[PDB]
DNA sequence: CAGGATGTATATATCTGACACGTGCCTGGAGACTAGGGAGTAATCCCCTTGGCGGTTAAAACGCGGGGGACAGCGCGTACGTGCGTTTAAGCGGTGCTAGAGCTGTCTACGACCAATTGAGCGGCCTCGGCACCGGGATTCTCCA
DNA sequence: TGGAGAATCCCGGTGCCGAGGCCGCTCAATTGGTCGTAGACAGCTCTAGCACCGCTTAAACGCACGTACGCGCTGTCCCCCGCGTTTTAACCGCCAAGGGGATTACTCCCTAGTCTCCAGGCACGTGTCAGATATATACATCCTG
């Protein structure tokens, strides 16, 4: 009756992409869940007070690409904004 | 026809954007913001998986236990640096002997 | 009055020690562990405890255990479910 | 009997091994006591009392890092009681 | 049009200590240091409110979020403090 | 007809209200929080100046400059551990030497 | 020749701040590596941070969220 | 002629009491700028944001340093060997 | 202990730029009035926490005995501390400009609000293969002679 | 040096339950529509941040050397490791009981939003005196005695 969100099919079929003959338990898709969600929250933290102190009610790309790369440490955070990009560019080619 | 789809990518983006409004974060949201958050998490996902699946040949289990996942971030310094302030539960700690400690 | 501070046991400290990689180990170091438990399970139950206070519960659950946690820096994966 | 070599076995097959070191009612009774100085007649989920115990360990096998590395600094391997007021006073509490 | 809290805190030290100045360097400490637990108790009780899903902020909840972030004596009169200072507010 | 004359404080209601509205801490929130956070602020900024305006009665100065700030939080034990993650700009250190470094037989 | 700036007396200023009595000569080279790092990871951030701002002035206020971010928010200029 | 060590406790009491900035200026003007402009080309810097580097550097060094202080304590020495910086960095957290 | 030799604390003369107070305009605080939805209250039900009891057996507790590390002391070699002269450029004061932050004002595209349409997503239930467990044998290796 | 036993690794089967995946159901995602306002853009203003230039002046820089302090050697002693024995109580699994979390339902106040007006807080400006500095004095250190 009850409705909890989850991300367990997300990570499944993520994991199914990259390597698709691996399975995963439960607790280690809870510990995947839990991180994705600290992530999020952290990136999303660090956006919303970058764009109040510039005085902007809204948070566009480049928003999120400063925190990204406030968050990330160096060469992780140059392949993430370079696919990240890739995919904001993808979306805006396509309607 | 999700955003997802248009997108290319695999997380959703009607999910992400759904919490970006209800969040608090601001509120006002632009248009690839929650794209861009969506395609920052493809990418923190499967950096461990491909991490959890060396060490899953290299005990050669076809299972993710959650000791996997704790060598998936602990063995490399570019994930320990950003996952210093959190433990990962029934993971233990990666095996390390001092030298000094060590007879003969 | 009981036995409760002390219910950990004198192996217990022993097997966390060998997961921290000392060598050797004192008598002496023991009854101090236990003040560091509890101080440190004195600052994290305190933070779970006005949690639940304010949640209108009598019943301590297994999520505002994490961000008492949270709190402290010392953050928690697999149950913030 | 064997002089160091049960030494170096138990520190092995510990840094290997996933398997929990605190004792599970001695923590859970434990854990009643203190509460109980706060707030009386307090109930506990099953989930969060086990959230409480890889807290604690998980603090102290990392604590338990931090002394060995005091104990090389003073050129022994036995922890003394000061090595804890040592690395708690480095660290920052 | 850059504003402050250069005006309130002195007319607190002027209650207390009515024959003391203070530099515009510590003004800066004293004001920076308001404006970090303006956000602190703030940013405290802004996510506590979305963690039992509640959206209206109470008199009730940002009381919590004092008994978090300070230690024990501090914590215990803060609260009393402001009870006191509420209960005659709501009577009038 | 001032919120703060009614709530018998001097951080004013109407500026702290407007703040954590501004502030998007919330979408909705209540009238009686703003009396009550602008107290809980009145209350540390008692803390801090009663022990502030102690360390500067006893370096005999009538002008409180940041070094009697920085007394005033690292002498008392309690609000460094609120604040002790916070340094502070021309505050100095604190008069501290071990005994063991002291020389004897003199 | 401009990395040197950090000079060996102001480093047992430093020193002598410490409270110790004997200083060992592989410190000062030590503390330019120790040190180097810390001030190269605050720009690292607060840089970004100013180029955020379409801005190409490093200010007093933008670089008080870098070592917020850090975690040892400080006082005095703001903020 | 002073017995050596003696003017260093002479000279902590005056360090104590003194809140003045520690290390000079304008040389370290061109250091954070020469970090700076290697990093992106053409970054000014208003003058209170480099004296906001100063106390925030000054402010990791002695605390680092009174923390290898009482470390150097626990080896029954005086003098600090950089072993102690490492571990220092060790416990923290900051390095490994 | 101990006299002398200085580094630190004291003391008033002074002086200057920050500090406390005054004007007034102006823009945010406040009063008023309506709307409608977040939450107060309440009733129910069902997970789920607690309690208990007993067989089992892995593990705690204690004692004893030795062998190896803690540490006190020693001895030596050397690495800075204090001092003095030497060289450097830190820092102050002044002019100047010019690059760029802030202000101002008009606009338009993008995101917020809303109705409907529906397929991504989910709770539940069935199924079987991976994996841990029981048991037996090969493979090291460190202490004993 | 060998040897013998204590532990580790692996191999074969197996029974179990935890992942996996389908199945019917539903609620948030999506499509289509509008409106205004937040951001973007561009032009002007003026403040601040580079930026050379001399001056004098504390402070850095190089040298010297003695001494006490850092590092290796070593003997002792007891305390901590390491086994065997006895003791302790933990673990699973069985059943009872109810307590309070979570859900559904109903209304009402009280805060969001507009409208309108008023004063208290903030830019500019002022004049003044507190502590920074300064140079002579006590005093409380330490050094060779």
């Amino acid at each position: 009756k009850t409705r909890k969100e989850s991300y367990a099919i997300y990570v499944y079929k993520v994991l199914k992409q990259v390597h698709p003959d691996t399975g995963i338990s439960s607790k280690a898709m809870s510990i995947m869940n839990s991180f994705v969600n600290d992530v999020f929250e952290r990136i999303a933290g660090e956006a919303s007070r970058l764009a109040h102190y510039n005085k902007r009610s809204t948070i566009t790309s480049r928003e999120i690409q400063t925190a990204v790369r406030l968050l990330l440490p160096g060469e992780l955070a140059k392949h993430a904004v370079s696919e990240g990009t890739k995919a904001v560019t993808k979306y805006t080619s396509a309607k | 026809k999700t955003r997802s789809s248009r997108a290319g990518l695999q997380f959703p983006v009607g999910r992400v954007h759904r919490l970006l409004r209800k969040g608090n974060y601001a509120e006002r949201v632009g248009a690839g913001a929650p794209v861009y958050l969506a395609a920052v998490l493809e990418y923190l996902t499967a950096e461990i998986l491909e991490l959890a699946g060396n060490a899953a040949r290299d005990n050669k289990k076809t299972r993710i236990i959650p000791r996997h996942l704790q060598l998936a971030v602990r063995n490399d310094e570019e994930l320990n640096k950003l996952l210093g302030r959190v433990t990962i539960a029934q993971g233990g700690v990666l095996p390390n002997i001092q030298s000094v400690l060590l007879p003969k | 009055l009981r036995d409760n501070i002390q219910g950990i046991t004198k192996p217990a400290i022993r097997r966390l020690a060998r997961r921290g990689g000392v060598k050797r180990i004192s008598g002496l170091i023991y009854e101090e562990t236990r003040g560091v438990l509890k101080v440190f399970l004195e600052n994290v139950i305190r933070d779970a405890v006005t949690y639940t206070e304010h949640a209108k519960r009598k019943t301590v659950t297994a999520m505002d255990v994490v961000y008492a946690l949270k709190r402290q820096g010392r953050t928690l994966y697999g149950f913030g479910g | 009997y064997r002089p160091g070599t049960v030494a170096l076995r138990e520190i092995r097959r510990y840094q290997k091994s996933t398997e929990l070191l605190i004792r599970k009612l001695p923590f859970q009774r434990l854990v009643r006591e203190i509460a109980q100085d706060f707030k009386t007649d307090l109930r506990f989920q099953s989930s969060a009392v086990m959230a409480l115990q890889e807290a604690s360990e998980a603090y102290l096998v990392a604590l338990f890092e931090d002394t060995n590395l005091a104990a090389i600094h003073a050129k022994r391997v036995t922890i003394m009681p000061k090595d804890i007021q040592l690395a708690r006073r480095i660290r920052g509490e």
